[PDB]
RNA sequence: GGUUGCGGCCAUAUCUACCAGAAAGCACCGUUUCCCGUCCGAUCAACUGUAGUUAAGCUGGUAAGAGCCUGACCGAGUAGUGUAGUGGGUGACCAUACGCGAAACUCAGGUGCUGCAAUCU
């Protein structure tokens, strides 16, 4: 299996799997949601993310051990109900390779493994959770910086988990009636659509 | 499960058809063919002639294309036949030849071809297409828009034709497609036409039903009886018609009764008006405050 | 309000379906042809099932369209064999119904061993008047809401006349 | 082998001549031309040269 | 094998339009190309006759000729270091009008009067075009209008 | 202003659901002798405008509507990018200088207009 530093960088076009590429073999992050994905918004108010200052490819196989370490960190310390890793990146992209007779006569590679492409400020993990755990948070994501190549560096977020509403946005718009919590991620009571549709759902508003 | 097939996506992604096509209204790809011009040609209009029989009517207007929005020449409804004498029946076979027959005389008059070109006189019911006369202008020439009425041997549009063809203008045709064409031999029985010309086919129905069934002869045809009019005074009525038209058809307008202005203002009682967008924030304001104590 | 949604029979088909192509296909369209009394249509396969055991563009499953007077009064002859009992189903949601009968001995007619026996797909078309508005050429155009012939409100005309139920 | 296409160079040479236009003519070349059109074009150009004569008298 | 075939690489050039499919709207033929008129090509996919070929689109041609459904359209194509002028045969539905000549025509009709109105009067004139000047000088007010001490702002993140 | 005929641009005109329509017109609508077409006068054909009706079509109006459009120092002068450097950076890329400059997003407004001919309390 070829050292990572062959396709670290982003050079050829995006080359994905479909109906050229068709061969191919699978990921290995085929799993993205870690801890307590199933968790309520209101629970995981801190979002500490680890954010790419890079423009490199990330093979699938560091994925899935950048995520098994911030994983089996945070788990260790503060347990497995306790945050929820979103890994924000998918190997998509096919890395081609020459594998050898003929020389350089006809030397179109076969597919060899998937890996994610990465602009710069781009994220790749992020862990909701409690302002308590943060640290606990953190210390696992800066493990998981040593399995990925280049530079990325961790930043704690002014945004509400992953909602995009900000700390203090969110705190404004939820203590009204504005949010209701769905299963995974907030919806929004607009000013749009009809009312009856938006009568029936959000009732702690209009009150 | 159901299906779900009028989403957001469908609706941003879908074409509207034309709208004459979405009111269909018309047929645009044989407008294309109808309409469209030799270039060669330049500026010269293409006159078609619309013939559109309505439930309980018949409108035939000689029409130029432009970008603009395409331009009537001249238009012969059927309810302007009661005077020339046609009271009864106007969605004929016969009274499609008046209304084809008076569109000639209406364009002619207008572009004077009036003394040339009077058209066929006698009405032998013949096939004849108005040859040209040498050393002098031709014939004012109209394509005919059938539209999207069928065209089936022997329907009405075809009377409207023949009508205008007979009454002066050239209208390029053919012979099938009126009535008395043999559909097993390539021949015309011209007497089968003169009656359909002179709504004899429709003093035949008078006359079957007069003996037989007189339950419907009474309840059709009751212009016919009121007016005292019996199966063989038709021919004459239509005969005396078209010489009435051939005579005076210059188009008379209505006695209009009440202005443009005083129509508009009686009309514009039953409108319902709009609203600002300050009278709908003023209705969900309204349907918002219903909701927040509950009834 | 209600004065013209008058809600009346457009339509009344007979289908008899066979799966081969030969003397019973005629058999079968000469049934329906001294049924309703008008000359049959034979309808064509779209594709080789193998297992029902046809091919494609083979002909066999015989239809007929019999619409107003004639159609009523066959109606009225189906629905004594099932005796003025049909279902709940039955029923489309579109406020159209039929109700599938075995042996065309039914209904007058005679046995005729000879011809040989059938069943018969009724299905019958509800639609009020202005139904032409969609059919005609000349501005097509959807029918209303108010006027869309519906399973509850047949299945309402249909208890009042016919003196018939809907069992389950 | 050899190395097999390329237009490196390949504008500059056009410009050392200048990239010439058409240079363009009144009375263009009829050659082409609708041949229905050009025969009474021909016609046209017979009946006006003899006005021009008549003109001079 | 390379392909060099008459409708190359036209995957998006001739894809009709987006929600402007099918019919063509009918002024297009309604137009009237005299000859000089100046006219540009844009295909129209669905018009496969008389459709010109994938270089002439955007080009923009003078009419030589016209004909039944059609004009002649002189494009004058570089090739090499020498534009031929070529003689196209394109059906009126590949064509549109030239805007670029209908607005000159305008500023020939406004010229007319410019210097007619002015002769009449008093000679003066001056009726060119003129690229845009560099701006004048003039007074701007702080009154109702007291300028924003701005300032670059600190690096927050996003 | 309403409606009809033929139209132009082709959703500001589409769609969804609910209301209103005097007049005329439109329409649905009645009939099968004829020309005509179907498995079936449903469609198409013809005949009547008579027996009926605005139910549907059609038009108009409503909707914190879907869509569609238009605009905005809304996002963003961002992203991208043409040119410049013996600028940075191991590099990956980035920062500047002279230039051009998006899209989603956000908010606001709108929801057919219009030509010719004819006709209508």
């Amino acid at each position: 299996r070829r050292p990572a530093r062959c396709y670290r960088y982003q050079k050829n076009k995006p080359y994905p799997k479909s109906r050229y590429n068709r061969a191919v073999p699978d990921s290995k992050i085929r799993i993205y949601d870690l801890g307590k994905k199933k968790a309520t918004v209101d629970e995981f108010p801190l979002c500490v993310h680890l954010v790419s200052n890079e423009l490199e490819q990330l093979s699938s196989e560091a994925l899935e051990a950048a995520r098994i370490t911030a994983n089996k960190y945070i788990t260790k310390m503060t347990g497995r109900d306790s945050f929820h890793l979103r890994v924000r990146v998918h190997p998509f992209h096919v890395l081609r390779i020459n594998k050898m007779q003929q020389g350089m006569r006809g030397a179109w590679g076969k597919p060899h493994g998937l890996a994610a492409r990465v602009a710069i400020g781009q994220v790749i993990f992020s862990v909701r959770t409690k302002d308590n755990n943060k640290d606990t948070v953190i210390e696992g994501l800066r493990r998981a910086r040593y399995k990925f190549p280049g530079q990325q560096k961790i930043i704690i977020s002014k945004k509400w988990g992953f909602t995009s509403l900000n700390r203090e946005e969110y705190v404004k718009k939820r203590d009204a009636g504005e949010i209701k919590d769905d299963g995974a991620f907030v919806k929004f009571l607009s000013k749009k659509g009809s009312l009856e549709e938006n009568i029936r759902e959000f009732p702690e508003y209009f009150a | 499960f159901i299906k779900d097939i009028k989403t957001s996506a469908y609706h941003s992604r879908y074409q509207t058809p034309f709208r004459r096509r979405r009111e269909g209204k018309t047929d645009y790809y044989a407008r294309k063919r109808l309409v469209a011009q030799h270039k060669a040609k330049y500026n010269t209009p293409k006159y078609r002639l619309v013939v559109r029989f309505t439930n309980k009517d018949i409108i035939t207007q000689i029409v130029s294309s432009t970008i603009t929005g395409d331009i009537v020449l001249a238009a012969a409804y059927s309810h302007e036949l009661p005077r020339y004498g046609i009271t009864h029946g106007l969605t004929n076979w016969s009274a499609a030849y008046a209304t084809g027959l008076l569109l000639a005389r209406r364009t002619l008059q207008k572009l004077g071809l009036d003394e040339t070109y009077p058209g066929v006189e006698e009405v032998e019911g013949e096939y004849e297409l108005t040859e040209a006369v040498e050393d002098g202008p031709r014939p004012f020439k109209v394509y005919l828009d059938v539209g999207l009425q069928r065209t089936t041997t022997g329907a009405r549009i075809f009377g409207a034709l023949k009508g205008a063809s007979d009454g002066g203008l050239y209208v390029p045709h053919s012979e099938n497609r009126f009535p008395g064409w043999d559909f097993e031999a390539e021949e015309l029985d011209a007497d089968l036409l003169r009656t359909y010309i002179f709504g004899g086919h429709v003093s035949q129905y008078m006359e079957e039903l007069a003996d037989d069934d007189e339950e419907r002869y009474r309840e059709l045809f009751k212009g016919y009886l009121a007016d005292d009019i019996d199966a063989d005074a038709v021919e004459d009525i239509y005969a005396d018609a078209h010489a009435a038209i051939r005579e005076d058809p210059a188009f008379k307008p209505t006695e209009k009764k009440f202005t443009k202005e005083q129509y508009a203002a009686e009309s514009k009682k039953y409108r319902q008006v709009k609203l600002t967008r300050e009278e709908r924030k003023a209705r969900v304001a309204a349907k918002i405050s219903a909701l927040a104590p509950q009834e | 309000q209600n004065p013209m949604r008058e809600l009346k029979i457009e339509k009344l088909v007979l289908n008899i379906s066979v799966g081969e192509s030969g003397d019973r296909l005629t058999r079968a369209s000469k049934v329906l042809e001294q049924l309703s009394g008008q000359t049959p249509v034979q309808s064509k396969a779209r594709y080789t099932v193998r297992t029902f055991g046809i091919r494609r563009n083979e002909k066999i499953a015989v239809h007929v369209t019999v619409r107003g007077p004639k159609a009523e009064e066959i109606l009225e002859r189906g629905l004594k064999v099932k005796e003025y009992q049909l279902r709940n189903r039955n029923f489309s949601a579109t406020g159209n119904f039929g109700f599938g009968i075995q042996e065309h001995i039914d209904l007058g007619i005679k046995y005729d061993p000879g011809i040989g026996i059938y069943g018969m797909d009724f299905y019958i078309v509800m639609g009020r008047p202005g139904a032409r508005v969609t059919r005609r050429k000349r501005c097509q155009s959807k029918i209303g809401n108010s006027h869309k012939t519906s399973k509850e409100d047949t299945i309402a005309w249909f208890k009042q006349r016919y003196d018939a139920e809907v069992l389950d | 082998k050899s190395k097999n296409h390329t237009a490196h160079n390949q504008t500059k040479k056009a410009h050392r001549n200048g990239i010439k236009k058409p240079k363009t003519y009144k009375y263009p070349s009829l050659k082409g031309v609708d041949a229905k059109f050009r025969r009474n074009h021909r016609f046209a150009l017979h009946g006006t040269a003899k006005a021009l004569a008549a003109k001079r008298a | 094998g390379k392909s060099h075939g008459y409708r190359s690489r036209t995957r998006y050039m001739f894809q009709r339009d987006f929600r402007k499919h099918g019919a063509i709207a009918l002024s297009t033929y309604m137009k009237v190309y005299k000859v000089g008129d100046i006219v540009d090509i844009k295909a129209n996919g669905s018009i496969h006759k008389g459709m010109p070929h994938k270089f002439y689109q955007g080009k923009t041609g003078v009419v030589y000729n016209v004909t039944k459904s059609s004009v002649g359209i002189i494009i004058n194509k570089m090739v090499g270091n020498r534009y031929l002028e070529k003689r196209l045969n394109l059906r009126v539905e590949h064509i549109k009008h030239s805007k670029c000549r209908q607005e000159f025509l305008e500023r020939v009709k406004s010229n007319a009067a410019k210097k007619a109105e002015a002769k009449a009067q008093g000679v003066a004139v001056q009726l060119k075009r003129q690229p845009a000047q560099p701006k004048e000088s003039r007074v701007v007010s702080t009154e109702g209008n007291v300028p924003q001490t701005l300032a670059p702002v600190p690096y927050e993140t996003f």
